[PDB]
RNA sequence: UGUAAUCCCCUUGGCGGUU
């Protein structure tokens, strides 16, 4: 719905099947753990990687 | 399906308890008073004997596929 | 186990066996031959044990 | 041509002793072997 | 300066009294009960023939789930720590189970009693599964109607309940100290009244109730502990309460040899 | 957030594990005359464009036995259609592909055991064969529950 | 040079890849595999 | 035993044997749908035998 | 008699209740698999409307 | 499918250490402990022990995540005493009491047997 | 010295899950 339903993560690799996150940012997603999905996609560039960094973190 | 050996939630063995929990139900004595007297003080392992349903004697009926 | 091998008839003719008299002292006596009847299944040694095969 | 390709296979030593499974990856030295008692795929070298 | 009184003792459940203690080490003790005592359980079933109406590895879940002695687990071998090949009868122990229902009519059922010990370590009393009495059938395992048989070979190792929740001695442990809440450790939920709307402790007889005029206590601390030790039959409750103690004294000392070695 | 907190001792023992079936379904189907599709354990030289997958579970009739461990990709059904020859009769010492690979594979995501094998004749007259597959779940992060 | 088991009278037989799929005895039309001769092994966990 | 043999011990059994389970569940249903097409057709001496004969297979245990 | 044959079996099979190459402008949906992951799920199946 | 193997919880690997040691330079005479493939059980022990030594100033710990397997301690002493001999000093004395709670339970035991 | 394999529909329809 908004730009905050985007945003750039540090990846923590960790055992089981579930993308993990910090309670704070299930506000902005509008996401609770009752079943949801998210989606993660993978810069694969130097440039994009510093996009990703610098603007949407 | 069939009575399980443990009780879920604390480990007490159950599964040696269903032919005398049916034994003495057939005698008249109330579900309480039978679960009493085969020592099974928590209520953990009360709803284990208390809410097993026996479905093995319906697989059961059915015809062996060999012989 | 062997009574419905074709051989079985010779095979079990001039045997010598423990019987039953029924009328119980254990005899012997001997196989003058095999005669099938039909309709006259019997139970062998258990239920589904259907026997046709007659000792005369 | 890696005879031991697609042949049951048992554990002597380490974390699986004693456990059936089947060798699915021979590159060398590091034998990959489905265990049949879960359902996962492990590493293992070939001495063991 | 520590103390320990018991209250009853029987050969399942023994019910003790712990006091000159701190709390922390009788958490650690009930903690070290259950779940790092060594026992003996079955862990690798092979089926030969099985063609009851249960699948396979629903038999081997409920196998795994019945309790073997290992009063002598002590002298056994980890399976990952015995050099032989495959495994040797110092690290293992065999059992066999076979069953069978004869006649076309009835159900028979298997039970625990027919599992057999067929190899194990040389006059060790471990591997027998546990029986109440000598009639006792033991645990119901599995049923069978004519034609169908079981035919399984199974293979009991020792580990720990932290592996995996079959290798637990103890079934529930009972812990509780200060029935009266004079450390004021809780605080009582209520709607009227506090004090007649909770139900006393099973201990409570045994410390005197705070006094009505007695001021809170601010220097005192927990100092007796009451607690129920019960067992599933595989170790008795004495030797769950001793080898738990024996535990946690190696595991502390193994700490103090890798601080002593590490300089 | 709506997550919950699951004793890993009472999921050892037993609670809300669960037994997983998923059945497959082949049939040999006529093109024509003469041209069947047949039920077999296809080879690397009669057949061309074969499944990346292992055959070594196929039996002889190219179906897999029950109680046999599989994983994903693995071929349960093994099924060649007839292909007309090339001139590879040329100077071929009889190893020229006449067949293309048609099996059955197990889905990439799931493994298990195989529970049943059907082996029937459908309403045609031809060859008509099921494979049922069983797994055990055990509850684990991010399963669902409800009261 | 396969078993298999029939689905009525569970009566066990062979095919040669050429016979009809059929019970020897009773003409029943649905048969089964039998089990693999393989070890099978278990976790008991 | 050969396989000719095996299929003539079969023969024997079968030809033997009045009964086998599965195929007694078959009899009783032939006969009662033969049953039903007698009652339609107002038949009430067909229908008396074939009350008779399903007296005689049945009571199962 | 392939006529009515084909007919019933293809409306139940797929549904869509009409002739085949009518299938636009059809009601679709009128049959539907059954559901049977528990019993309690099939039993609501048979009383929808 | 990605959960671990069970053994991992106790089970140290070869090249892991069970006990590594850094000093704390923040403050003086402090130091931090990482214990490998140990939990609560040995902390929470250790840490009460320690509490009630006249020389020991601060003693703390904690367990990262759930879903491994370790603790870190926090362990800082007077001038006068190493905090390593602190550590030996308890491990020792909580030993001894063990030691003695298993001699007397085993009395109290025949007594009531 | 006998040397191992790389590929997958489409259209409709239904039923679901997360909002
Ligand atoms: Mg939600
Ligand atoms: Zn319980
Ligand atoms: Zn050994
Ligand atoms: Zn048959």
């Amino acid at each position: 719905l908004h730009k905050m339903s985007m945003m750039a993560h540090r990846v923590k690799v960790m055992p089981y099947s579930t993308f993990r996150l910090n309670l704070s940012v299930t506000s902005p997603y509008n996401a609770d753990f009752d079943g949801d999905e998210m989606n993660l996609h993978v810069p694969q560039s130097e440039e994009t990687r510093a996009e990703l960094s610098q603007l949407c973190a | 399906m069939i009575i399980p050996v443990r009780c879920f939630s604390c480990g007490k063995v159950v599964g040696d308890k269903w032919d005398a929990y049916l034994r003495l139900l057939e005698e008249g004595k109330q579900e309480g008073d039978a679960l009493d007297e085969l020592k099974l003080k928590r209520y953990c392992c009360r709803r284990m004997v208390l809410t097993h349903v026996d479905l093995i004697e319906k697989f059961l009926r059915y015809n062996p596929l060999e012989k | 186990k062997y009574w419905y091998y074709p051989e079985f008839d010779d095979v079990v003719k001039g045997m010598y066996l423990r019987l039953n008299t029924g009328s119980s002292p254990y005899k012997v006596v001997e196989v003058l031959g095999s005669q099938r009847i039909k309709g006259s299944a019997y139970g062998l040694n258990s239920k589904e044990n259907n026997c046709d095969m007659y000792l005369k | 041509r890696d005879p031991t390709l697609n042949k049951t296979v048992k554990i002597r030593q380490g974390g699986y002793k004693g456990k059936i499974g089947i060798v699915k990856e021979a590159n060398g030295d590091r034998f990959r072997v489905e265990l049949h008692n879960p359902n996962k795929t492990i590493p293992i070298p070939c001495s063991f | 300066e520590p103390k320990v009184n018991i209250i009853n003792a029987q050969d399942d459940e023994v019910e003790l009294m712990l006091s000159d203690v701190n709390l922390s080490l009788a958490n650690s003790l009930r903690r070290t009960m259950l779940a790092e005592v060594p026992t003996l359980a079955i862990d690798l079933v092979e089926i030969k023939m099985n063609t009851s109406v249960l699948a396979d590895e629903f038999i081997s879940h409920r196998l795994g789930l019945i309790p073997l002695v290992s009063e002598d687990v002590e002298e056994m071998k980890y399976s990952r720590d015995c050099t032989c090949e495959d495994y040797c009868d110092e690290c293992s122990v065999v059992l066999e189970l076979s069953a069978r229902h004869e006649g076309e009519e009835g159900t028979t059922d298997v039970y625990s009693s027919s599992l057999i010990k067929v190899s194990g370590p040389g006059n060790l009393n471990v591997g027998e599964p546990v029986r109440r009495d000598d009639y006792d059938q033991g645990i119901l395992l599995c049923k069978l109607r004519n034609h169908q048989e079981l035919n399984i070979r199974c293979i009991a190792k020792k580990g720990i309940a932290k592996e995996h929740a079959k290798w637990s001695p103890c079934s529930a442990i009972a812990f509780e100290y200060d029935p009266h809440n004079k450390l004021k450790h809780t605080d009582f939920w209520f709607e009227v009244d506090a004090k007649k709307e909770w139900p006393d402790s099973k201990y409570a007889t045994w410390e005197e109730p705070p006094k009505p005029g007695e001021v809170f206590d601010y220097k005192a601390k927990p100092n007796r502990f009451y607690m129920t030790v019960e067992t599933t039959g595989s170790l008795k409750a004495n030797q769950v309460f001793s080898r738990g103690i024996k535990t946690l004294q190696e595991k502390l000392a193994n700490v103090l040899f890798e601080l002593e070695n590490s300089r | 957030e709506d997550s919950m907190i699951m004793n890993q001792s009472s999921i050892d023992r037993g609670l809300f594990r669960s037994l997983f079936f998923r059945s497959y379904m082949d049939q040999e189907k006529r093109f024509g005359i003469s041209i069947v599709e047949e039920f077999e354990k296809p080879t690397r030289a009669t057949t061309l464009r074969l499944k990346h997958g292992t055959y070594e579970k196929l039996d002889e009739d190219g179906l897999i036995a029950p109680g046999v461990r599989v994983s994903g990709d693995d071929i349960i059904i093994g099924k060649t259609t007839p292909i007309p020859p090339d001139t590879e009769e040329l100077g071929q010492r009889t190893k020229y592909h006449t067949k293309r690979d048609a099996s059955t594979p197990l889905r990439s995501t799931e493994n298990g055991i195989v529970d049943q094998v059907l082996l029937t004749t459908n309403q045609e007259g031809l060859k008509f064969v099921k494979v049922r597959m069983r797994t055990t779940k055990v509850p684990q992060i991010g399963d669902k529950f409800a009261s | 040079g396969v078993k298999y088991t029939c689905g009525a009278c569970a009566h066990n037989f062979s095919l040669n890849k050429s016979d009809p799929v059929r019970c020897k005895e009773c003409g029943h039309r649905v048969i089964y595999k039998a089990r693999t001769k393989r070890m099978i092994q278990f976790d008991a966990r | 035993l050969s396989n000719d043999e095996v299929n003539s011990i079969v023969k024997m059994k079968q030809s033997l044997s009045s009964n086998t389970g599965f195929n007694t569940v078959l009899k009783k249903a032939q006969l009662q749908e033969e049953l039903e097409e007698a009652r339609d057709a107002h038949d009430h001496e067909r229908v008396a035998r074939i009350e008779a004969e399903l007296k005689s297979i049945g009571a199962e245990s | 008699s392939t006529t009515i044959t084909s007919g019933l079996k293809y409306s139940l099979a797929t549904g869509n209740w009409g002739e085949q190459k009518k299938a636009m402008s059809s009601r679709a949906g009128v049959s539907q698999v059954l559901n049977r992951y528990t019993y309690s799920s099939t039993l609501s199946h048979l009383r929808r409307t | 499918m990605n959960a671990p193997d069970r053994f991992e919880l106790f089970i140290l690997p070869d090249d892991v250490p069970k006990l590594k040691i850094t000093p704390d330079s923040r403050v003086p005479n402090c130091i931090i402990i990482k214990f490998e493939r140990e939990d609560h059980t040995l902390a929470n022990l250790l840490r009460e022990e320690l509490a009630l030594y006249p020389d020991v100033t601060f003693v703390a710990y904690k367990v990262e995540h759930p879903l491994f397997a370790n603790f870190v301690m926090r362990l800082q002493t007077e001038e006068g005493t190493r905090p390593k001999q602190a550590l030996e000093r308890a491990c020792a004395s909580i030993i001894n009491k063990l030691k003695t709670l298993d001699h007397k339970f085993n009395e109290e035991w025949n007594i009531k047997n």
